[PDB]
């Protein structure tokens, strides 16, 4: 004999949760391959005397590329 | 010293309605219908 449970709408908090997990994820699945490739295909850079002679721009004072970019 | 005439009718009729309710609270047996 199976009875009926009064429970509030559960209808609605689900539907946000599920919207601001696409949103999210729609957002930062990309974000997150993009990281992985970059660090996986171009590396860190390596610390290294500055060459006689020469000035290094601004931005090559930074290790990782997307510091660098 | 016990239960007066209206009392008991009042129960009596309360309780009939309060069953009832309860028997409306079953589930038929196709109730749960799954959306595909
Ligand atoms: C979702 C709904 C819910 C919502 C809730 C609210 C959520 C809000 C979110 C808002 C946004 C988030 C903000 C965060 C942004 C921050 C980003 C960042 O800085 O990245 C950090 C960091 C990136 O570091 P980096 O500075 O860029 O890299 C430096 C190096 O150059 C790199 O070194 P490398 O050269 O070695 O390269 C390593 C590379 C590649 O390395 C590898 O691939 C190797 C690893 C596996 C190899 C092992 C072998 C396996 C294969 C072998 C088998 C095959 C061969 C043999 C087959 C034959 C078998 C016999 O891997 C990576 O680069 C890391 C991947 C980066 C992913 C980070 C994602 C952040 C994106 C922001 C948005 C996120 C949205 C969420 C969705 C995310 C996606 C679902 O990424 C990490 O997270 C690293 C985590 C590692 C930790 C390991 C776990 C240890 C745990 C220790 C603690 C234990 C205590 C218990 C706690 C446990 C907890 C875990």
């Amino acid at each position: 004999k199976r009875l009926f449970i009064i429970k509030p709408s559960g209808f609605y908090d689900r539907r946000f949760l599920k919207l601001m997990r696409f949103y999210i994820l729609l957002t930062g699945i990309p974000v997150a391959i993009g990281i992985t490739l970059v660090n996986v295909f171009i590396g860190e850079a390596e610390l290294a005397d500055i060459p006689e002679g020469y000035v290094p721009e601004h931005w090559e004072y930074f290790k990782h590329p997307i510091s660098r970019w | 010293s016990g239960y007066t005439p209206d009392e008991k009718l009042r129960l009596q009729q309360l309780r009939e309605l309060r069953r009832r309710w309860l028997k409306d609270q079953e589930l038929s047996p196709r109730e749960p219908v799954l959306p595909p």
